[PDB]
């Protein structure tokens, strides 16, 4: 039955440990389910296929099934888990005879404790009794071999002491040894010593779960032989385990006060999350890749959270696709990355870019040109704080090897964190020669960067590289350059303030988008983008691309002007093939040439003076308007008449005023210029209306509200 | 295997030229073509291998 | 930690990518362990190879 | 693409000339040294890699 | 471990800091920053320290004497003699933990505003009550937190504002928005910046004040010490924990070091503070909002330049301060005048010539009261929000006159 | 000196200090300011890519 003199001692008697025995053993045969389904059985075959050792048995429906083990089980959980364990390991047995060689131990894991303390109520009325915490884990050892079964030398006769079981509380030492009964030293013999997995894990409490004026407390737990490497600093868990305190741990040295250390033995490890497989997932991807819009639906998909900057997102996409990585024989070495470099007046959401490519993407690291990171650019060598272990620190460059490396604060770099991001970016790999370490550990990450102009406000008079704290050897080293400009548009202001108050009111802590396309899930993308394990190549169109670029140069030193490049064109290629690894097509098409072509020249375009903006504007724009379609050509024109004449009007008019109007004609005039003649569809438009513009044909006028 | 090595040295060089009559120990040194595992695979059922 | 012996010894430079073979294995210095501070794991012993 | 002269020059620089040293104790290197000045689109950090 | 409080120093002097010992339910009840009562014993603990000089030792009183070859002398007489130094320090062992100035007098105890208003008593929840029907409440705070202030209106309102705060968030990608208003006063001297960041020290529970040169980065964040009892690491709260929930007043916040400006620039950020030091790391929390006073570059504020060009505030600071509120010195008759007679009176009658509207205390239970409520935003809220940020925006055009700073 | 090398400025574009550049063997002064048929140079990109 029950209700002897104390739980411990209770279950230590021959009498009620045997039928606690049995109990358990009635319960994992017969706990059969809520449908009938016997779910212990297909749990064992599962175990027992992969060799997992370990079984986890729900506490709810222990409680249901038989309530007096689950009664006793949070009192005496040592014990109670030893008579789990065999009885688990004695079923198992009869399930299969043969498993017997695998490890000959069953761990019983126990899943949804009902009871979860936090760390900070621990008490020493919690001591020796199985509870549920949770925490983030802080700092986690190395694997450690732990002396399971050890196995002795007498040192003296050579005699090998038989196998002792080593406790969590006690360091084992033999006696004498049988044979020669020296009491004299003994050593572990390692070869035939079986040792088990252990770790020891730091837990703290949630930053969000300590109260106000509070500290988070800690405690340290340890994982042995399955629970290993289960956790990682950082991770939120849930832990189940013993509140331990007999081992070693009580300040009997003099040092103070005779406290007693605390550890806890986990039992169970529960990660509170949600990275790739792409199994059978493939023929999705291949099916929205059938799209024929695909393009315009990833470049709709990437940071749902930030309005407008579409071409902001269409060259990030690009990045995070990017090229194809080249060397001819072995001696002429081209990236495939495309690296960004977003340089924009503030609160333009540039951080919030590159912490949304950090979300999106594997082996992304974020980095700031400040001081105000975890991992910095530059390599360096030191004996790590936490784990006291000397280790190097390859900088944040090649932790994203293949991956990419997200750095704000561009502008605000040392010396030392120019010269690392130039050499990383030159020649893709960091040349440590520090203590004694002289190595060139390699770093071929793409590089998105976000700076601010200098002054505070991004110049367009003067050119990009004379407007931002940059030199020209990492300015050149960049495929795109995104110039953000915070100007004052009413509809604009309008579009992004409703976008931002609606994020404001709709995660208000009590009740815990605009685009032709629609938005593409996150998880779908996520692998969508690992499908670059299929390479691409390229055998089209030369005479059109040479043909450009000797146009570029024939125009870009005409005019004075930042001259166009061979690297240009080079990117020019990346940012092609990198179009159609998103189309996954394996060939670059000439609609991929003719959209990099776009892209590279709104990048080198919009990086020039004013004066030479328009110009190149101008006579490049049969190459810029690619799949820029007549509704988009048009609203930009009209927003530029619009814009003349309300500074005509504010200039001597002390403000601008209301209902804000244009003649029909200019517009038709300036549609004409650009060869457009059928103004119908545009004032028809969804995107007419969707600016707050009207069309008046009583008077040809054309207005808006405000 | 270092001592079978030690032997069949001995019986390659012998004789030896004289000042060079100890016969030394032989280090062997060992690789295989085998791919490199994990340095996280390092697990307690490696332990002595 | 990697202990290496009489011609294994100077083979390497810190820096160097290596392949190691050896034998995983637990300093054995005689079952005295009453460290400080630190170390609540017992039973413990430290690796190398 | 082109730049054949400064590629001699390179080749040059790689065999390198002859490092004397005179029996007064002086010595004449024998390493060349070139500088590339140009545009910033040219080939020459390729070049250097 | 506990120190002396401020108005108990002598001249001098360096605050005393005795340890305190919790017991079972007492244990949990003193957190760092917070102005308590100890009741309960002084006691001495022995501890192991010396090398002053040998001083009072203990040993039998049993007359025992070595023998030849074992003669009781050096460390085999010592251990034979039981002698062992009688040296000792002193401890507080408290039985109890109460608030030096308790906020709610009836009961301390999740933090919901049912919790805080079952807390109070009777009458303090009548003015509680009293005082959120108060019409005009907005100016009787004002008024009734900075008596001796004169003008600055402005002024008082913002920080205010800054003692009530926004309403915290979190977005579902999880990035957490800022619900906690930051100000920054700048000003020509005398003109009493340094007033108001005392004003608010001083009022506020969870305030530290600090300045701008006398602070490192470790006592203005966080520091790591090792247990001395216990293998855990114990971490000391610096001036921005210590104002978790509350306010920093950081005075002379243009002189304050690159690196340490870095370091509230990370807390202004994402309200923490990730340590990892000697042996342990931890991300320590700060929800504090700053109220920081500045000086003009050159001392005196240009009214012909930018905010940029008159404060050597990094742009990473300053983009991220709520209001900036820039104190002029004009020289006008009438307020010098005005601000005079307001000095002279505050100095000729001291403790009156204050006539606050509402008490101190009152105001500090009103405000852990209101900080309870999280405010929505209705569907005209937002409209009307919408609309005045597009008003905002269009001061920022082009035609009319430069504003001290964009939009 | 300014970034690309522009012939009115000759003898000014370079910052270089008389005793560095007497320790150059070869100096070699590259440009890309004029020529249409350097379009084969874009055809030898695209091939080699
Ligand atoms: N489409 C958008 N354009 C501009 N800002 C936006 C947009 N959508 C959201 N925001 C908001 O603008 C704020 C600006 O913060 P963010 O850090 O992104 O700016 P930033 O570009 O880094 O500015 P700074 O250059 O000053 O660092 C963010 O909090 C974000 O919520
Ligand atoms: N003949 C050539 N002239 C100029 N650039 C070339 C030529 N052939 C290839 N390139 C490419 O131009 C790109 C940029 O050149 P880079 O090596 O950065 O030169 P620099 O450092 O002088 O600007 C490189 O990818 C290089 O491979
Ligand atoms: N309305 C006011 N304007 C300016 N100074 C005032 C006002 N009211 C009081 N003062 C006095 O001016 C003195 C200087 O204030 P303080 O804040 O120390 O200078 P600073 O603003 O340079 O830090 C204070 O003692 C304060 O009492
Ligand atoms: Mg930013
Ligand atoms: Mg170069
Ligand atoms: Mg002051
Ligand atoms: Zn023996």
């Amino acid at each position: 039955d029950l209700k002897g003199h104390s739980v411990r001692e209770w279950v230590s008697m021959a009498g009620p440990r045997l039928e606690i025995h049995h109990r358990f053993k009635n319960f994992l045969r017969t706990h059969v389910d809520s449908h009938g389904h016997n779910v212990f059985k297909e749990r064992i075959s599962d175990m027992c296929k992969e060799n997992r050792e370990s079984l986890v048995v729900n506490y709810e429906d222990l409680a249901a099934r038989e309530h007096v083990l689950a009664y006793f089980l949070p009192e005496a959980p040592a014990e109670l888990l030893q008579i789990f364990d065999e009885a688990a390991l004695e079923v198992v047995l009869a399930m299969y005879p043969k498993y017997d060689r695998i490890t000959n131990h069953i761990h019983v894991r126990i899943s949804h404790l009902p009871l979860v303390e936090e760390l900070r109520s621990l008490r020493q009325l919690h001591l020796n009794q199985l509870i549920r915490t949770s925490g983030v884990v802080t700092s986690c050892t190395g694997v450690l071999p732990q002396l399971s079964m050890v196995k002795y030398n007498c040192n003296k006769c050579n005699f090998v002491l038989g196998p002792f079981c080593q406790s969590q509380n006690q360091e084992v030492k033999p006696g004498s040894c049988p044979e020669c009964q020296s009491a004299g030293p003994f050593e572990v013999n390692m070869e035939e010593t079986i040792y088990q997995n252990y770790q020891r894990i730091r837990i703290q409490e949630s930053p969000g779960k300590v109260a106000a004026g509070r500290l988070p407390r800690s405690k340290d737990a340890i994982l042995l032989a399955d629970l290993v490497d289960s956790c990682k600093p950082g991770d939120e868990i849930e832990l189940t385990g013993i509140y331990h305190n007999n081992y070693d741990g009580s300040l009997n040295t003099a040092n103070g006060f005779p406290v007693f250390a605390t550890v806890i033995l986990a039992n169970h490890v529960a990660k509170k999350d949600n990275g790739e497989l792409t199994d059978e997932d493939v023929k999705m991807i291949t099916s929205l890749s059938k799209d024929q819009q695909i393009g315009e639906k990833i470049f709709a998909s990437i940071a749902p959270s930030i309005y407008g900057h579409e071409d902001i997102k269409r060259g990030l996409a690009l990045a995070l696709f990017g090229g194809e990585p080249k060397n001819p024989g072995g001696k002429h070495k081209v990236r495939g990355d495309i690296n960004v470099l977003l340089c924009g007046d503030p609160g333009t959401a540039k951080s919030q870019f590159l912490k949304y490519i950090e979300k999106v993407s594997s082996r992304a690291i974020f980095t700031t040109g400040q001081g105000a990171s975890a991992v910095g650019l530059t390599a360096y060598v030191q004996r790590h704080p936490v784990s006291r272990e000397w280790t190097l620190e390859a900088g944040a460059l090649v932790l994203a090897d293949r991956g990419v490396c997200l750095i704000d604060e561009f502008d605000k770099m040392n010396d030392q964190d120019r010269t690392s991001i130039h050499e990383a970016m030159e020649q893709q790999s960091i040349s440590i020669s520090k203590a004694g370490i002289v190595t060139s550990l390699q770093a071929r990450c793409t590089v998105i960067a976000a700076a601010n102009p200098i002054g505070g406000r991004y110049d367009p008079s003067l050119t990009f590289s004379e407007n931002v704290d940059l030199t020209e050897p990492i300015i050149s080293r960049f495929d795109i350059l995104c110039v953000v400009r915070d100007t004052v548009d009413p509809v604009q202001d309008e579009m992004l303030a409703r976008f931002v108050v609606g994020s404001h009111v709709r995660h208000h802590p009590s009740n815990k988008g605009v685009e032709p396309l629609p938005q593409e899930v996150l998880k779908k993308y996520i692998i969508y983008a690992k499908e670059r394990v299929h390479p691409k190549l390229n055998q089209m169109d030369q005479d059109k691309v040479a043909k450009m670029y000797s146009d570029l140069r024939k125009e870009s030193m005409a005019t004075g002007s930042i001259p166009i490049t061979v690297r240009h064109i080079e990117s020019m290629i990346r940012m092609a093939e990198a179009h159609a690894r998103i189309h996954l097509r394996d060939y670059v098409i000439e609609d991929d040439v003719n959209m990099a072509i776009r892209v590279m020249l709104e990048s080198f375009i919009d990086t020039q003076k004013f004066s030479v903006m328009r110009s190149m504007r101008k006579t490049f724009a049969r190459y810029l308007s690619f799949r820029r379609d007549n509704n988009e050509l048009l609203l930009f024109i009209l927003k530029q008449l619009v814009a003349e004449q309300v500074t005509y009007q504010r200039n001597r008019f002390g403000a601008q005023q209301d209902t804000i109007e244009v003649p029909e004609k200019d517009l038709v005039d300036k549609a004409r210029q650009i060869n457009i003649h059928n103004l119908s569809a545009f004032y028809d438009s969804e995107l007419f209306r969707m600016n707050k513009f009207s069309h008046d044909l009583k008077r040809k006028m054309i207005l808006q509200q405000f | 295997l270092e001592e079978a090595a030690k032997e069949v040295a001995d019986e390659v060089t012998r004789p030896r030229p004289s000042g060079e009559e100890v016969l030394q120990d032989i280090q062997v040194m060992l690789k295989s073509d085998a791919s490199p595992s994990s340095i996280r695979s390092l697990k307690s059922d490696m332990m002595s291998h | 930690q990697l202990y290496c012996d009489r011609y294994l010894c100077d083979k390497v430079v810190p820096g160097n990518r290596v392949t190691i073979m050896g034998i995983y294995s637990i300093k054995k210095f005689g079952l005295t362990t009453s460290r400080g501070r630190d170390r609540v794991g017992v039973g413990i012993r430290s690796s190398y190879i | 693409f082109g730049g054949t002269d400064m590629k001699k020059a390179i080749a040059c620089l790689l065999f390198g000339g002859s490092r004397k040293r005179l029996p007064d104790g002086l010595t004449r290197r024998g390493d060349i040294n070139l500088l590339m000045l140009g545009d910033p689109g040219t080939a020459k950090s390729q070049l250097l890699k | 471990r506990i120190q002396e409080t401020q108005a108990e120093l002598p001249r001098g002097s360096i605050p005393r800091s005795l340890e305190v010992i919790l017991r079972a339910e007492a244990v949990e009840s003193a957190q760092a920053g917070d102005k308590c009562d100890f009741t309960g014993t002084l006691i001495v603990v022995p501890d192991v320290s010396k090398l002053s000089t040998p001083g009072a030792r203990a040993e039998t009183n049993s007359r025992v004497s070595g023998v030849d070859g074992y003669e009781t002398e050096g460390i085999r007489g010592l251990r034979a003699l039981g002698v062992r130094d009688l040296s000792y320090r002193l401890v507080f062992l408290a039985c109890c933990v109460a608030p030096t100035n308790p906020r709610f007098g009836g009961k301390e105890l999740e933090q919901t505003a049912e919790s805080i208003k079952n807390q109070m008593t009777v009458k303090e929840w009548e003015k509680v009550f009293e005082m959120s029907q108060d019409k005009n409440l907005y100016h009787n705070l004002c008024t009734s937190l900075f008596p001796t202030i004169h003008g600055n209106d402005e002024v008082k309102r913002g920080v205010l504002l800054m003692l009530f705060g926004g309403v915290p968030k979190t977005t579902g990608e999880g990035t957490s928005l800022r619900g906690d208003i930051n100000v920054c006063i700048v000003g020509d001297p005398s003109t009493a910046k340094s007033q108001f960041l005392k004003h608010v020290e001083e009022f506020s529970p969870r305030a530290v004040y600090t300045s701008g040169k006398a602070s490192s980065a470790a006592g203005l964040t966080a520091a790591v010490v090792r247990d001395e009892e216990s293998h855990e690491f114990v971490i000391e709260a610096g001036a921005l924990m210590l104002a978790d929930n509350g306010v920093c007043c950081i005075d002379e916040f243009d002189k304050m070091d690159v690196r340490d400006q870095v370091a509230i620039h990370e807390a202004m950020e994402q309200q923490t503070i990730s340590i990892t030091k000697a042996g342990v790391k931890a991300t320590l929390n700060a929800r504090t909002s700053i109220l920081a006073a500045a000086n003009p570059i050159s001392g005196h504020y240009d009214r012909s330049k930018s905010l940029k060009q008159n404060i050597n505030l990094s742009a990473p600071i300053m983009s991220r301060f709520d209001l900036f509120f820039i104190l002029v010195d004009e020289c006008n008759e009438v307020t010098d005048y005005a601000i005079a007679r307001r000095i002279v009176d505050l100095h000729s009658r001291i403790e009156e010539s204050i006539d606050r509207v509402y008490s101190l205390d009152d105001i500090r239970r009103y405000l852990l009261f209101a900080r309870q409520f999280k405010p929505k935003i209705s569907k005209e809220s937002e409209d009307f929000i919408v609309e005045q940020y597009k008003h905002l925006r269009q001061r920022d055009g082009s035609g009319v006159t430069k504003s001290s700073w964009r939009i | 000196v300014f970034g690309r090398w522009d012939e009115t400025k000759g003898e000014d574009n370079i910052d270089f200090m008389p005793t560095i550049l007497s320790r150059f063997d070869m100096i070699f002064i590259v440009k890309d300011e004029h020529n249409e048929e350097r379009d084969v140079m874009l055809a030898k990109h695209v091939i080699t890519l």
